[PDB]
Parts: C-alpha cells; sequence; structure tokens
DNA sequence: CCCCCCCGTGCGCGCTGAGGTGCGGTGTGAAATACA
C-alpha cells in the first residue's frame, strides 16, 4: 500500500505487451495476489483515469519502437 | 537504594556493548514513578530466569528478557512494562522478591521514548533465541524502530 | 430644536508544514514534614 507508481505500472505494461484499457485494467487487478504495487493501484480512487494514461502511454512506446525500424530490418 | 551504578553498568558493557544511559536516562529521586521499566540483574540462575518470563508475564503489557555471559558474570537483561506505575521501590521491592539476589543488581530506571540505541538495543534483542517476548511491544520501541507500513 | 427605513448570504474535493503553546511523560531538587 505504497505510493502508487505509475511509472512501474506503465512499465509492466510495456513489459507484457498489454496494449488496450480493458486487457491492462482487468489483467492488472487480477495480479495483485503479489504486486505491492497493484494493491497500491486499488487502494486509489481514480482507477480509470490511471488506466486511462497507462493505455496511451504504452501505446506511444509500442508506436515509437515500431516506426524506428528501417524496412530491411522491419523484414 | 541500587538506582543504576558504574559496576553494574561495565559488565553490561562487556556484555552487551550497549549502555543503560543510552537505553534509559536519568532519576535518582526514588519517588518518581513510571509504568514502563529496565533491568538487569546479576547472578541469577537459568532456571528462574526462565521462570522469570513466567511469573512477570502476568502483569505487564510486554516484558523482554535476555541472558548472558563468558565465565565472568551473568547480567540477566529485562525489559519490564507493567500494567500500573510503580515506584523503584516498589518495583523495586518485586523484582528483589523475584531473583533470589540483593538489591545491589538492580538497574531501575524510566525508558527513554526519544532515542535511536534505546530501542535497537532490544530490537536486536528481540532476535536472540533466549529472548521471551509477550504481546505488543511498548509503544516507545514500537514507535522508534517500528510502526513501519506492514506491508507498504 | 428633535426620529415617518439604510439591510438579499459566503468560497475548488484534499493536503500539509512551519509555528508555538500547554499540561504531562517524565526533569529530579532545594525546601518542607516528621522522625528520633
Amino acid at each position: 500500500t505504497e505510493k502508487f507508481d505509475f511509472g512501474t505500472m506503465v512499465q509492466w505494461a510495456y513489459d507484457h505487451k498489454y496494449a488496450e484499457e480493458s486487457k491492462i485494467a482487468y489483467e492488472y487487478a487480477l495480479a495483485a495476489g503479489s504486486d505491492s504495487n497493484a494493491r497500491a493501484f486499488l487502494a486509489t480512487n481514480s482507477q480509470a483515469k490511471h488506466v486511462k494514461d497507462c493505455a496511451t502511454m504504452v501505446r506511444h512506446y509500442l508506436r515509437a519502437e515500431t516506426q524506428a525500424l528501417s524496412m530491411p530490418a522491419y523484414i | 537504594g541500587s538506582r543504576a551504578t558504574v559496576f553494574k553498568l561495565g559488565l553490561f558493557k562487556s556484555l552487551f556493548l550497549c549502555s543503560f544511559h543510552d537505553i534509559t536516562r536519568l532519576f535518582k529521586n526514588d519517588k518518581t514513578t513510571n509504568q514502563q521499566w529496565v533491568l538487569a540483574v546479576f547472578g541469577l540462575a537459568e532456571v528462574f530466569f526462565e521462570a522469570s518470563f513466567e511469573l512477570l508475564k502476568k502483569q505487564c503489557s510486554f516484558l523482554q528478557m535476555q541472558k548472558r555471559s563468558h565465565e565472568g558474570g551473568t547480567c540477566a537483561v529485562y525489559l519490564i512494562c507493567f500494567n500500573t506505575a510503580k515506584s523503584r521501590e516498589t518495583v523495586r521491592n518485586l523484582m528483589a522478591n523475584m531473583l533470589n539476589v540483593r538489591e545491589e543488581c538492580l538497574m531501575l530506571q524510566p525508558p527513554k521514548i526519544r532515542g535511536l540505541s534505546a530501542a535497537l538495543f532490544w530490537f536486536k534483542s528481540s532476535l536472540s533465541p533466549a529472548t521471551l517476548k509477550h504481546g505488543a511491544l511498548p509503544e516507545w520501541i514500537r514507535a522508534q524502530t517500528t510502526l513501519n507500513a506492514a506491508a507498504a
């Protein structure tokens, strides 16, 4: 129940490549048996805004990571 | 009398390497009272020490004791925090009806609520094998080194 | 030389930290009570 670290949640999401909002939220809330950050997220009263921001950040990161590749390397 | 003298403190230091003035602080006024106390007693047999946890763990909100030594003199250090406050003479009579020794080897002073070593000493002692705890630690140690988020 | 009307109410949820004030956990004695 330490302060929620949005950076850690986005890191976990991009680690598992979960991008869409619903999968992020539900899969995270199901991982509260071992992640102190998960109980930290569940404790807060602004879950929807945080999941919205997490989805957007993961979207940005995947978008740029893909566009960086050159077409030979992409093939 | 025998509030706390240099002799008992010297062997206390020789055994547990931390002072009694650093875990408690000062009263030579044998009238001023307190519920919590500290104690180290000399020349005790281990059987009646184990029975000391036995006997005392009636009437105090917490009780910690740990034992030595190495071939040179035994310093059975207690941590006593009664339910109702009792003076140095009253608790002195209690413990010198407890431990079958003289009034000499008693170490009566109130514990010190602001101090780092004052709870580090007992926090280390709590992990010792012969340490015998009962219930919640008193809010002084149980404030100085704990009261931290159990699971963040 | 004294009375014939002006006048319709209160704030971003939530913090939180320096600030200082006090009756007490504990500061712990010279005075003060009574002893012999």
